[PDB]
RNA sequence: AUCAUGACAGGUUAAUCUUUGAAUGCAAAUUGCGCUAAACUCGAUCGAGAAGCAUGGGUGUGACAGUACUACA
RNA sequence: CCAUGAAGCGAAAAAUAGUUUACUGGUCACUCGUACCGAUAACCGCAUCAGGUCUUCUAGGUAAGUAGCCUAUGGCCAUUG
RNA sequence: UAUUACAGAUCCUAAUUGAAGUAGCGAUUAUCCAGGCUUGUAUCCUGGGGGCUGAUGAGGAGUAGGGUUUCUGGACAACUUAAACAGAUCCAGAGUUAGUCGAUCCUAAUCUCAAUAAUGGGAGAAAGGGAGUACAGUUGAUAUUCUGUAACUGACAACAGUUCGCGGCAACGCAUACUAUUUUUCUCCGCCAAUCUUAUACCGUUGGUAGGGAUCUCUUUCCUACAUGACAGUACUAAUACCC
RNA sequence: UAAGUCAGAUGGAAUGCUGCGCGAUUCAGAGUAAAAGCCUCGUAUGACCAACCGCAAGCUUACGAUGGACCGGGGAGAGUC
RNA sequence: GUAGUCUGCCAUACGCAGGAAGACCCGCUGAACUGAAGCAUCUCAUUAAGCGGAGGAAAAGAAACUAACUAGGAUUCCCUU
């Protein structure tokens, strides 16, 4: 029967791939027999096994990605798949350190001429 | 010659996707196909629209373990592909059709 | 026709499978009445112009 | 002369389906009248401001674009 | 499916993401015609799929062209 | 003929160099179209409109005949009583 | 406080009168009688008269265009100038099979990019160019596409057996490679007129045998049938062209 | 997150009619077989307990920065005005 | 001959440009109906349409500026003049 997304995380990659192909076979046999027999109950079984074969494909792909990101993380020029999504505008806008960095004239005067606190007496 | 510094697309896909099971959709149920099974020893199937006769002949062989003689290929007025697959003389097309049902 | 292209044939397929009466069970579900299938036609009366 | 008899030999097609528009693509001149394909920019004029907003964004699905409206609701509310 | 191993028309984010389109391997009223070091995956050394390959300009790297300038022969 | 009546892909031949032995006698052949009408009601004329729209196979007799008239094969009674 | 009072604007939109059961129901050969199916047919089907079309045919088939109108089953609220069980109408299913037919490939008129260190690339014909298929059978609808039988063309493999250039004075014959350059040919070409001749059709003189039609009398009669595909071969008859 | 599905008659149904209670920092509004402060969602109003609690830039004690005065100096945008 | 440079062209590694939208914003281009009871300068108008290009705002902006005083002191906008 149908199976949870939680407990498939524990299983091995090759254990899922034989599970996948066996689970996908019983989809194909039911698609043969829906022409002949048709009718109720079968049409919920074909629905569930279409949902389950996605379940196995999904958790394989996140099992890949979390492993495969760890290989390329903390390293220069990562692949395009593993970069975060973002907007076009936000990528091409330069990082706020570079915009805000101070000239050697400006930083040396900012030693004295910073935006200091003050107040008045009552 | 060319050699990139990293893979661009790192993630390979999970399975074949364009599979043997998803080439051959399933058998066609008509009065014409009933005659062609019994008389000519010739099955009929709904097929993927991009599948060639070379793809069908191999994909039919992997599933049912029978190498076909010919494959002849319609595209219907419903815009799905129909494949008239002649089986060889030894196997009977009723006996393969009874397994599927 | 004959000698149609494939993407011509794709349109003529979609134009004939879309041509049908509306199903009975939508009127039972939604309870609306008097919805017609818009892409119904007759071949002789209205031409497609595609 | 110029009416019913001369309608007889009208069997050729001046316009054909256009790839970008999908709608009036001129076969001899090879241009989509409605959208201007294959010019890289898409055809619209400010004198047809009525007819433009039938084509322009909102009319279709907006698959990527509707979720980027929905973010900006949450951030400012 | 019920005091949860948690129902589904709920809401996000991330996957998957068909043929197209700036559309970008070369074309197109055509499902036309290409190309590839390894790796990937079936396929039993050698085929296939999968995924690549556009133009323009920037910095770097390399290679070629010149009776252009110059030194040492 | 004061008109001289396509191109290209492709194929073979010959000559001149150079390199040479050749000839005859299993497997596979991808992709897309394929129904029917073609005016007589299926196309264009708002329509099952006496209009218009490119071509093909072309029987006997009468006769100079691919005329008009009559008839086998084929198709028909299209048309309110 | 105002988008505030209608009989008119050849006003706007929506519905409806008289005329009126009137005008009219055209064009296309011609219908008649008995049966079948039905509540119900001149009309849908069968049989038999009488007719029409009269090979540029309402015959059999295709471009362009249409796009399921094709096919079988059921149905008559509407439509097909009356009727209707019928229909190109309505409803539910089903149907288009290719190495050889086309597209794909090549260029034409013509269009469009690129380079100039270049001398072009690409598009453009389902009537031009273009390697290769025929018969018979079968389905409710597909066939040069499916099945049977017989061919043919191209590409990629090894492998077995032959073979290492000769005949004729000559025109020429017979078993011989590959790369490149140049040169030439086939592809390959207007229109009109005449003569000769295969194939197909048709009319013929000579008979003949199979079946059917006709008959008071006459007619050894009248009608139908008498056929062999692509492909492959080698005889001598006999041609015209050109050459020895 | 307050307070009557109050009692009686009529009705298919009571939120209306007659009479007695109660809430309000809540009589904005809607739903409910009929017109609802008290049938339900809310409204009002403070209290409650989780999540966070960081990004760059500059600091941080003096010949370090900045300014005034005095001494001695250089120059200030060409096919442009 | 080789070893520097100069100039040109080709190949390649890594990020960038194009397209959408365009009310507002920036730079060009640029009408006529109309009014003048005609019409030609003028007006409508340095407007509409057209071409090119930005951002959540844009553009402007730190005096070769006003002033003539008992002197103001970058740019933008509102009131008045």
């Amino acid at each position: 029967g149908h199976l949870k997304g939680k407990e498939l995380i524990k299983k091995t990659r090759q254990e899922l791939l034989d599970e996948l192909a066996g689970l996908e076979k019983k989809l194909f046999e039911l698609k043969g027999q829906k022409a002949a027999s048709a009718a109720a109950t079968k049409l919920t079984e074909i629905k569930n096994t279409r949902r389950d074969v996605a379940r196995v494909k999904s958790i394989l792909m996140v099992s890949q990605r979390k492993a495969l990101q760890e290989k390329y993380a903390k390293a220069k020029l990562v692949p395009i798949d593993l970069r975060k999504h973002q907007e076009k505008s936000l990528r091409n806008k330069l990082a706020p350190k570079y915009a805000n960095k101070l000239t050697a004239q400006e930083s040396r005067r900012h030693k004295c001429l910073f935006e200091r606190k003050f107040a008045l007496k009552a | 010659p060319r050699r990139p510094a990293f893979e661009h697309k790192a993630v390979k896909p999970v399975s074949l996707k364009h599979n043997d099971y998803k080439i051959i959709r399933g058998p066609v149920t008509s009065d014409k196909s009933t005659v062609k099974i019994e008389n000519e020893n010739t099955m009929t199937f709904w097929v993927d629209i991009k599948a060639t006769k070379t793809e069908i002949a191999a994909a039919f062989n992997r599933l049912y373990k029978v190498k076909p003689v010919k494959v002849c290929t319609v595209i219907t007025s419903k815009f799905v592909k129909k494949a008239y697959i002649r089986l060889p003389a030894n196997v009977e097309a009723m006996n393969i059709a009874t397994e599927i049902g | 026709a004959a000698h149609k292209t494939l993407r011509t044939k794709r349109i003529l397929c979609k134009a004939m499978k879309v041509n049908r009466p509306m199903p009975q069970f939508i009127r039972q579900m939604t309870g609306v009445r008097h919805i017609r299938n818009p892409l119904t036609r007759h071949w002789r009366r209205r031409k497609m112009n595609i | 002369g110029a009416g019913t008899p001369s309608f007889g030999p009208r069997h050729n097609k001046t316009h054909t389906i256009c790839r970008r528009c999908g709608n009036c693509f001129h076969i001899q001149k090879s241009k989509c009248a409605k959208c201007g394909y294959p010019d890289a920019t898409m055809r619209h004029y400010d004198w047809e401001k009525k007819a433009h907003r039938k084509r322009a964004q909102g009319s279709g699905e907006m698959r990527h674009l509707k979720v980027t409206f929905a973010k900006l609701q949450r951030a400012y509310a």
